[PDB]
C-alpha cells in the first residue's frame, strides 16, 4: 500500500520490537545480538543499501526498503517479515530514512527499467561464460563455478570494515531474490557497501542479460 | 589446394548434363531433354536437380549467422533431426582422444576452430 | 519503445516474411507449415492470446503481444525474433489485432498488479503441494509429478479444436516464461482458449504464490 513520509509512533514501536535487537537502537546496526552474528545486521546510518532499483551510489526507493523488508535476505538472519502487517512493515521506512541524513539531502535516483527478459539459450550462456571469465574476471572474488572460493575472496571488506567473503551462490539463495530480473537488477545498480561494483556501464542491458543466463547456469 | 570435386576428369559435356543445376524442369545424361526428374532428386541428386525452399525464407537466419536459431527452432520443429545431431561427433568432435585427434588434423587443413560442427 | 496503433506497410512486410508460412497469410493459423506443425500456429482470428497480463477473457495489451513476439513460446516453433528490431517487432502488433474483430469492438481490460513475489520456503511449497494435490487436483491433467501424464491429460483440447495435450513442464520450459512472476501470472490471468483456466478467483494472491512455489519445486 502506500509508505508514509512522517514518522509514527507505530512505527517506532515496531522497529523497536522487531528490528532493534539486531539492527540497534538507533539503526547503527549494533544491537547486542550483532557482535555474534555473521553477516552483520546493516548499518542504516551510512545510507548504503544492497539491494535497490536505483543505480549505483543512490539511496533506495522506499518500496525497495519495503521490498526488503518483506521478503527478507536469504544468507543471513534477515527473515521475512509477512508476519507483521503491511501497514506495519510500511511504517518503519521511514525510521529507517531517519538514521542516515543522506535522505534529507538528496532525493533516490530515478528506478532503472529492467525492461524484457532476454530468452535464454546455449548461446546466451556461452556469452555470459565469456564476459563472466575473461572479460571481467568475475572468478575473481566468487570463482570459476561460483563457489565464493577464488583468490581474492577471503580478503574483501565492507565499507563498514567488515570482512565480507562473497557467499556460495550455486545454492541458488541469492540475498537480493533468486529471479532472473533479481539476478539482472543486481548487475545493473550494482550493491552499495560493497565491493560488488555496477556494471551498468561496462556492459550493455543484452549482455547483463547474458550474464545473468550463465549465473544462473551455475546453480544447481 | 583445389576445392574438392566429384566430377574430376570428366568432359565439359559429362558435367552439362549431371552436375550443371537444371531444376525439375529437366533430367540428366545424354537424354536429359527427353525426360523430368522425379520430385525426390531434389533429394538424391542436389547438384543437378535440388531447388530452394518456398514456403518459409531461411536467409535472414543465415544472413546475420543466426546459427542458434537453427538450434532453437527445428528443436521443435524436426526434433529427430536434432536429437541425432546432439549425440553425433559432429556435436562432440573433442569428447574422446580419437575424435579430438581427427578434429585436430581437420582444424589445420580448413584454417578454423571445430569445437562443434553446426546445421549452418 | 512505443506501439503504433495504426498499421504501416512495413508491418504488413514484416508479417508477410516472417509471420506468414506459419501463423497464415491472413493470421487464420493456417499456413501451409500448419499441416505438419505441433503445437498448431495460434490462430490470431479469435482473440484468444494465452500468455498475458489481463484477466481470463480478455484481450491482450499491446505489450502482452510484443513480449511473447520479442520472448518466443518455448516447447513450439515460435522462436525468439530478438533478430529483428524493436520497431519491426512493434510494427507487426496492429497487424495481428487486425485480424479479429474483438479488437475493434472491445478495450484490453487493465493489467493485473503482480506484487511482491513471496520468499520459497518448505512451508510456501507445502502448501502449494496441498492445493496442487487435493483443494484443485492439478494431477488430474498434469499429473502427480507434472509430467503431462495425468488421466485427463490425452483428452484436453483447445478452443480451436486441436488436442493440446499438457506438455511435461519438469524441464522448466514454461510456455509464457520461466520466472516465477512468469508463472504466478499465469495462475493470476489463466489461459484464453484453453481449457486451463484462471485461479485469481478460487485462490488469493498468497495462495497462488505458494502454488507457484511447489510448481517450481516440480522442476529438476
Ligand atoms: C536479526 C535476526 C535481525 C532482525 C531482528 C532484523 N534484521 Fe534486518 N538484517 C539483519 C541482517 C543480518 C542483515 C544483512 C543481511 C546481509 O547479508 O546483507 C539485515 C538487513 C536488513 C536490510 C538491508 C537492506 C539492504 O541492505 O539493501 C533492511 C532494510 C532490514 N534489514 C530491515 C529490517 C527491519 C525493518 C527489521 C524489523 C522488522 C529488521 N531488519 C530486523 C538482521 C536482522
Ligand atoms: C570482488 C570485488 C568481486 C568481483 C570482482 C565480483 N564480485 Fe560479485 N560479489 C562480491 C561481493 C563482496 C558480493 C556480496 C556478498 C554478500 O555476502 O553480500 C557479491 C555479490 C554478487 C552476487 C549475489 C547477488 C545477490 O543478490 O545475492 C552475484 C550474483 C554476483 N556478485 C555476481 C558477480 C558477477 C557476475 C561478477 C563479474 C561481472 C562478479 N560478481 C564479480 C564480490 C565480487
Ligand atoms: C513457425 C516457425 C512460426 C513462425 C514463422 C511464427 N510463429 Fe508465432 N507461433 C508459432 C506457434 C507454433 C505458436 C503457438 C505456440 C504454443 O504452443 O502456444 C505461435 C504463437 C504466437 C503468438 C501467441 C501469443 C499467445 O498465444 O499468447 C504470437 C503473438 C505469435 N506467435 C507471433 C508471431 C509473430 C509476430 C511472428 C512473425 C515475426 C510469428 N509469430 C512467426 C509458430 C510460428
Ligand atoms: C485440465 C483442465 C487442466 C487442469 C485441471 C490443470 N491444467 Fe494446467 N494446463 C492445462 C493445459 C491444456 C495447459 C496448456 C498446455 C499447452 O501446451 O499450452 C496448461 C498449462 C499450465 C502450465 C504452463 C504455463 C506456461 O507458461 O507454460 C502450468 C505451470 C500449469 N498449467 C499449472 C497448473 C496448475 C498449478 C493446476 C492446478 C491449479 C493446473 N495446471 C490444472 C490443463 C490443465
Amino acid at each position: 500500500i502506500e509508505i508514509p513520509k512522517e514518522v509514527t509512533e507505530e512505527g517506532k514501536n515496531v522497529y523497536k520490537k522487531y528490528c532493534a535487537p539486531c539492527h540497534g537502537e538507533e539503526g547503527g546496526g549494533d544491537g547486542l545480538l550483532s557482535r555474534s552474528m555473521l553477516p552483520k545486521p546493516r548499518n542504516f546510518t551510512l545510507g548504503a543499501y544492497k539491494f535497490r532499483t536505483t543505480p549505483s551510489g543512490s539511496l533506495p526507493t522506499d518500496e525497495d526498503i519495503y521490498r526488503t523488508i518483506s521478503y527478507g535476505v536469504p544468507n543471513s538472519t534477515m527473515i521475512p517479515w509477512d508476519i507483521l502487517t503491511e501497514e506495519q512493515r510500511a511504517s518503519v521506512v521511514p525510521v529507517l530514512k531517519s538514521f542516515s541524513e543522506a535522505f534529507e539531502y538528496r532525493e533516490p535516483e530515478p528506478s532503472v527499467d529492467v525492461g524484457l527478459p532476454l530468452r535464454p539459450t546455449e548461446r546466451t550462456i556461452l556469452a555470459g561464460k565469456k564476459i563472466y571469465e575473461e572479460k571481467l574476471e568475475c572468478w575473481k572474488c566468487h570463482g570459476v563455478e561460483g563457489r565464493g572460493d577464488g583468490p581474492s575472496a577471503s580478503e574483501q571488506e565492507d565499507d563498514f570494515g567488515f570482512p565480507i567473503k562473497p557467499f556460495d551462490f550455486t545454492t541458488g539463495k541469492f540475498k537480493g531474490g533468486n529471479s532472473p530480473t533479481d539476478v539482472y537488477l543486481r548487475f545493473t545498480t550494482g550493491l552499495n557497501g560493497t565491493p560488488m561494483p555496477s556494471f551498468a556501464k561496462e556492459l550493455s542491458d543484452d549482455e547483463r542479460w547474458y550474464l545473468t543466463h550463465y549465473v544462473m547456469s551455475l546453480v544447481q | 589446394i583445389p576445392p574438392p570435386d566429384l566430377y574430376k576428369d570428366t568432359p565439359a559435356w559429362y558435367q552439362a548434363v549431371y552436375k550443371d543445376n537444371v531444376g525439375l524442369s529437366e533430367g540428366s545424361g545424354p537424354f536429359t531433354k527427353y525426360f523430368k526428374a522425379q520430385m525426390l532428386d531434389m533429394y538424391w541428386q542436389p547438384n543437378r536437380h535440388y531447388e530452394p525452399m518456398e514456403n518459409l525464407d531461411h536467409s535472414i537466419f543465415i544472413e546475420q549467422e543466426r546459427r542458434d536459431l537453427c538450434v532453437i527452432c527445428h528443436e521443435e520443429a524436426t526434433p529427430g533431426i536434432v536429437a541425432d545431431w546432439r549425440s553425433s561427433g559432429h556435436k562432440h568432435p573433442k569428447s574422446t582422444p580419437y575424435l579430438s585427434s581427427k578434429t585436430a588434423q581437420i582444424e589445420k587443413n580448413v584454417g578454423r576452430v571445430l569445437d562443434e560442427v553446426h546445421c549452418f
